[PDB]
RNA sequence: GCGAAUGCCGGCAUGAGUAACGAUAAAGAGGGUGAGAAUCCCUCUCGCCGUAAGCCCAAGGGUUCCUACGCAAUGGUCGUCAGCGUAGGGUUAGGCGGGACCUAAGGUGAAGCCGAAAGGCGUAGCCGAAGGGCAGCCGGUUAAUAUUCCGGCCCUUCCCGCAGGUGCGAUGGGGGGACGCUCUAGGCUAGGGGGACCGGAGCCAUGGACGAGCCCGGCCAGAAGCGCAGGGUGGGAGGUAGGCAAAUCCGCCUCCCAACAAGCUCUGCGUGGUGGGGAAGCCCGUACGGGUGACAACCCCCCGAAGCCAGGGAGCCAAGAAAAGCCUCUAAGCACAACCUGCGGGAACCCGUACCGCAAACCGACACAGGUGGGCGGGUGCAAGAGCACUCAGGCGCGCGGGAGAACCCUCGCCAAGGAACUCUGCAAGUUGGCCCCGUAACUUCGGGAGAAGGGGUGCUCCCUGGGGUGAUGAGCCCCGGGGAGCCGCAGUGAACAGGCUCUGGCGACUGUUUACCAAAAACACAGCUCUCUGCGAACUCGUAAGAGGAGGUAUAGGGAGCGACGCUUGCCCGGUGCCGGAAGGUCAAGGGGAGGGGUGCAAGCCCCGAACCGAAGCCCCGGUGAACGGCGGCCGUAACUAUAACGGUCCUAAGGUAGCGAAAUUCCUUGUCGGGUAAGUUCCGACCUGCACGAAAAGCGUAACGACCGGAGCGCUGUCUCGGCGAGGGACCCGGUGAAAUUGAACUGGCCGUGAAGAUGCGGCCUACCCGUGGCAGGACGAAAAGACCCCGUGGAGCUUUACUGCAGCCUGGUGUUGGCUCUUGGUCGCGGCGCGGCUGGGGGCCUAACCCUCGGAUGGGGGGACAGCGCUUGGCGGGCAGUUUGACUGGGGCG
RNA sequence: GCGAGCUAGCCCUGGCCAGGGUGAAGCUGGGGUGAGACCCAGUGGAGGCCCGAACCGGUGGGGGAUGCAAACCCCUCGGAU
RNA sequence: GUGGUUCGUGGAGCCAUGGGGGAAUCUGGGCGGACCACCGCCUAAGGCUAAGUACUCCGGGUGACCGAUAGCGCACCAGU
RNA sequence: GAGCCGGUAGCGGGCGUGGAUCCCUGGAUGUCCGAAUGGGGGAACCCGGCCGGCGGGAACGCCGGUCACCGCGCUUUUGCGCGGGGGGAACCUGGGGAACUGAAACAUCUCAGUACCCAGAGGAGAGGAAAGAGAAAUCGACUCCCUGAGUAGCGGCGAGCG
């Protein structure tokens, strides 16, 4: 419902409690509300499974248990993430719905490997952080926008195109 | 028919008003233009 | 010193008493006033609305509104009439709307951030609305106002007092106001309908009936008290590793009461009690009638919302805005005086209202059949319904009237007999048009093509029968069959609104969207494919540097693109070009860096030219590159009794057209040749295929459905046509009132055959020839419109294009700068193939890091990058993205030549 | 310098589409097998879906050409959650 | 690397500066147009300074200047 | 110096030589907008603290005065007291700054440092006692008029500039 909310974690010791199913229209993304202890709350990644059920988090200490995420340092190797904490703390650093995320395929000192989910590879650095499990988006491919336009549903741009105009239009054009 | 003439009190006013044309560079010139150069009254003044 | 510039300005004639009265929703009659009335006032027949030609809220316009006088001009005629003149007068609100409250876009904007200056951005706060919020309603009352004025009924906020009450006491917090779409239950006013059941005012004329007969109505609003009606949440303790920066709030975990429980915000009764109440109506206009007094009546059943309770419930995806009130509290003061309540007195503003308002008062310069947002929009009849025919309330007759009815144009109605042959074309029109039953083909992505195609039904009468709303169900109402019998006309959706169908082909899939005043299409758009630049502080787009966009997006993503479902399938060539990679070698700018020469120099010196070598991108050179630009052969021979071909011979090229298709909308020789369709068919449609010049990606062959697309054919049907011939309403014609307009030197303007500058009323010869007019008919006056758009000419102009010229924007790029340390290293060089050293100086590899930048993540500290880079200066380069010029003459038309 | 009360867009915020028709996901029940696939019947109510008013449009013909009008009148037509 | 100057890249200076090096305090330090010797001039890299020239809204004077289509367009309920 | 209540001539009423009309100069009022400045704003409207009478408050309480924008110095203290800013026909310097057109094209050039925009000073700014000019060991502020001179000279040595 046109709003954000989540997305990068830096208080620990939190207790991590799978929210809830609230699969979400803005992002790709499909996220749940994650119940933290206090009670503050946050609609947060959708890093496919979690049972509702929460029960997760994170912290500077450690704990695989899918979803969840620390530092690059604390982490394992051959490991498949997301969250992508690509500079100190700049919280994500990439991979949104992009199920395929990355795989610390291979860490150095105070740098650490990343498998470019995108489609390429090089190196991060320190603490620098990311949560692992996996996406959520369904292969949020696909699917019919049959005898209409799903597109103008779309509110997202019929920006429509052209190319072969008549004239002589627009940038690179 | 829909000529172009529909005037919007509101509007026209808005739009054009003592103000603005102050506000501006441009606008404020002229009109002191006006002013002297020819008397009359103005805009909004309308 | 002026005809004279389609000259400017002013007047004034033309056509011309012909052309027009702004919708073919018509009128006509009696009286009245007046100098004078088709055009005003009263009255009586008549026509047009009626989803309007209704009242209403807005917006816009602002006295246009009323009343008494008046018509000079505006009223396309009058005119005593006016939305025209002068004069006077008219619209009042604690509760309606705007503010004295709130914010999103957006705009402003102390601080902050960047510009040559003007300026740009912009936090918080503020501006900003029929979005949020907020305390009333019905009747009366003037020439006009009215939810404001009357009155009857219903309230709100602030203030002072006292009475009672309780930690009151910010807006900081928390809920909180807060919402999509499609759909639908339960209940109820609005609204409608039948009542002869109640009240009352005249009736019946006529044949008939005084009868459940005809005609009016039988309602509107309300303290709470009160039962149909829902409508919104649960209730205690404790922990609060503690949040929502600060504690009791709410958020989160644990144990008990965790219901149809109790909880607090709209409709019915009602009913306090008020009003209205038509038909009156004795005084009174018995008539511009009604102002104002009987009595009224004051009731039942029926239908029932597309938004009344309500923030409903159910489903769905593209998954639906922010600040007053309510409770938590710091500062803080009350805490015998702070807030809640109760009663009594006291206070309540600023500006908006008339009338117009699907409009002569609003935009179209005009009383112009043009457009302009919301509210039920009365009934009877159609299956339903703001569609339709008649009419309710209210509105109006278009502001020019008579008179003839000729041609002729308009709109409309009809036909025999034939029944598209008319023609580019069934363009038009006519067929057909509504609901029910029967019945439905090829093909299909099985949804559809079907309303396909093709029939048959429909009216009013009586009979017996079955159903769902009807509080049981018993004058009441509805959906409905049923089946039987029967009556009438040419006809029985009787009028009115209402597909012609079919057979085929081509393109584009499809609903679309678009060139406002020609073109709605095979043009774009697409859902869908493929290459593809991009790792974020993205890449591209605006920007002078900030900055926004991007995107609080993050490779199932963001931008660049050629096609444009789906199916089937997209082959061959990187010699040139763009690009990606390479960077060893040539080159080459600024520059370092020295041989050497030169000028003056008594001399130390003092200025230049300077070159060997080191030196950047770029370019040269190697490769990779096709859903990147682009291209994808020629002729001679051969089984072929006749023809490419199965094969063979070659020259050149980067290979040298592949699968599908084919005289297609790419095939001019052509109406190509064969076939079908026909009385013949240069359109079609099938097939050959020597494809003048298809071809896979600006796709290629096909493809159900789909199209106001285009073309081909058959039934159906009609004056489209064989000529039509009749008619109805409207101008045209005669009357009266009004009364333009472009063009025109001027003119009493005939035919001829000849002529002239070679298409003459005006010149020659000749022949007809009285003067004027009106209703017409087009030929000539080279008629009107416009100093040709087609043309050439001016070394005119303006837009797009590329290996045109140049130059700039941006981008890449060497050295240089605030760009600091530490170490690892190889090269040159001159000196003393060499090695040792030496000054010189060149390359480079490293965490660091103190600039710089960025970073943030809750503070100024940490973190990350870091000598980067941003960014400044010079270098060089790409560079049609843009800016400015240019691209000759001849020419027995411009060009090509 | 002047303008989106022209028009093309884009942001914010309301309003609006009379009636009717077609009948997919689902959920209920029944259906030979292990459960099922999956069938059928009921309910059900989507779709830039169909038939059509206002409303949006302005092909196809008719008039009009010193018009009512510098784009309008007439018949006709497409769109119609 | 631009300016201004008569100087449009030129044998081309002075003064002014966009970037980078970054001297001297009187035998100092620019100058007299590449430069150099000698001569000659001047002393910067802060500031104030009436008068002599320019312009008519205003008021006056004067006209081989006009007369209502000339003059300002506008001679008087006109920038309306 | 003896007439007047403006252009209004008209009605109805009135001041005046114990110096009216009007001519001058210095006055006090100067409603609302406008740099506007208290705050908001579609100018000419609508909103807030302090003082204020106290005012009808007939046995019941309001306008008036006021005040206050922001950048400038700085007696800094907690900052109290001075200047500005907005104009303005033309003219002035700085800041920025162009094509036409000429060259009978047009890229150099010209129109020009013009036209325009911006800022700002003034009643005038501009500028202004010389690291100047030139060369007779000569001159000396700046400015402006004549002259120097259309010369010396700049240049696709062309149009011109000068």
């Amino acid at each position: 419902q046109y709003r954000i909310i989540d997305f990068k974690r830096d208080k620990d010791g939190i207790p991590g409690r799978v929210a809830t199913i609230e699969y979400d229209p803005n992002r790709s993304a499909n996220i749940a509300l994650i119940n933290y202890a206090d009670g503050e709350k946050r609609y947060i990644i959708a890093p496919k499974n979690l049972k509702v059920g929460m029960e997760i988090m994170s912290g500077p200490d450690a704990d695989i248990k899918i979803g969840n995420a620390l530092p690059l340092e604390n982490i394992p190797v051959g490991t498949l993430v997301h969250n992508i904490e690509l500079k100190p703390g700049r919280g994500g650093q990439l991979v949104r719905a992009a199920g395929t995320s990355a795989q610390v395929l291979g860490k150095e000192g105070k740098y650490v490997i990343v498998r470019l989910a995108s489609g390429e590879v090089r190196m991060i650095l320190g603490k620098c952080r990311a949560t692992v499990g996996e996406v959520g988006n369904g292969g949020r491919t696909d699917k019919p926008f049959v005898k209409a336009g799903n597109k103008h549903h779309k509110m997202k741009a019929p920006n429509v195109r052209g190319v072969a105009m008549n004239a002589v239009d627009h940038p690179f054009g | 028919m829909k000529r172009t003439y529909q005037p919007n009190n509101r509007k026209r006013a808005k739009t054009h008003g003592f103000r603005a044309r102050m506000k501006t560079k441009s606008g404020r010139n002229i009109l002191a233009r006006r002013r002297a150069k020819g008397r009359h009254q103005l805009t909004v003044s309308d």
